[PDB]
């Protein structure tokens, strides 16, 4: 089988004493990234919710995120069922962005990008704007990383 | 020029510092960091002295009772209220400031506590 983990890699040039693991940075750095000379992979993720009358909060929580990313996200109902409302914070609550209705008015879309060196996002569902017991409303959740293309995203969800 | 402060705070009820006879030209240096309970820093600069009390209690009022997006209301607030401000830009929830005197006179600085929601269950700022 194959194996997984992390790994710390040290590189040398015209330098015999990184063959002994214990080379310490020196010198003008000469190898770089290859990642970095492309874009990035996308990763798209869509779920099935339901909003009971006594279970209309939900929240979910999304994969740690590297700094330069992007995130989006957009809502859309099976049926009648009222739009919710869409929010985004962080593990500890606070505010980061807040959905926007469009302008055909089907749908709820929010997006951020990541500035911090980690980043962790929960992303909050609620259709509590009063106390009507509507029933069985039910919604569709499309999520994606480093995708802007979800509006029309085509493929099957990819990725992690 | 380095100076210390302490305080505390009781539900919103900032502290006002005067500035006396700053110089025009001159670069103002600003950081905030909690050091017990659950304090959320923000720290303002404006010239005259009025309470942003009366102000932020409207940006309360509405979110209170709608959508509202509190992250838009108060950023439009805190634009006409001060000169110039920040919230989390230190190390964590820690504000830090850099502000270019613009002419000669002296200011005021404000030190208090933003509007922020802490919570996963419900959303109450």
């Amino acid at each position: 089988t194959y194996t997984t983990g992390s790994f710390q890699l040290i590189l040398g040039l015209n330098a015999p004493q990184v063959i002994s693991g214990e080379g310490e940075p020196e010198g003008e750095v000469f190898a770089s990234l290859a990642s970095l000379e492309i874009k990035p992979e996308a990763h798209v993720q869509e779920l099935e919710i339901r909003l009971d009358k006594d279970t209309r909060y939900l929240t979910q929580h999304t994969r740690n995120l590297q700094p330069g990313d992007t995130f989006h996200a957009l809502v859309e109902p099976i049926g009648e069922a009222p739009l919710p409302r869409l929010r985004l914070t962080d593990s500890g609550g606070k505010p980061l962005a807040f959905g926007l209705i469009d302008q055909p008015g089907e749908s709820v879309e929010l997006n951020y990008t990541c500035d911090q060196d980690i980043c962790e996002l929960v992303v909050h569902v609620d259709g509590t704007d009063g106390q009507k017991d509507s029933g069985e409303a039910v919604y569709r959740l499309l999520v994606g990383i480093n995708a802007p293309n979800l509006r029309e995203s085509g493929q099957t969800p990819v990725g992690s | 020029r380095v100076q210390h402060f302490t305080g505390y705070i009781e539900d919103g009820r900032g502290i006002f510092y005067s500035l006396p006879d700053m110089k025009q030209g001159d670069i103002i240096y600003a950081s905030m960091q909690n050091t017990g309970g659950n304090l959320d820093p923000l720290v303002g600069i404006m010239a005259e002295e009025i309470d942003p009390a009366v102000s932020l209690g409207q940006v309360l009022e509405k979110a209170l009772a709608s959508e509202n997006d509190l992250i838009s209301e108060l950023t439009a607030v805190a634009d006409r209220i001060f000169l110039g401000w920040d919230d989390d830009g230190g190390k964590g929830y820690s504000a830090s400031l850099e502000f270019t005197i613009p002419r000669d006179g002296t200011y005021h600085i404000f030190a208090g506590s933003t509007i922020t929601n802490q919570r996963l269950d419900k959303f109450q700022p």
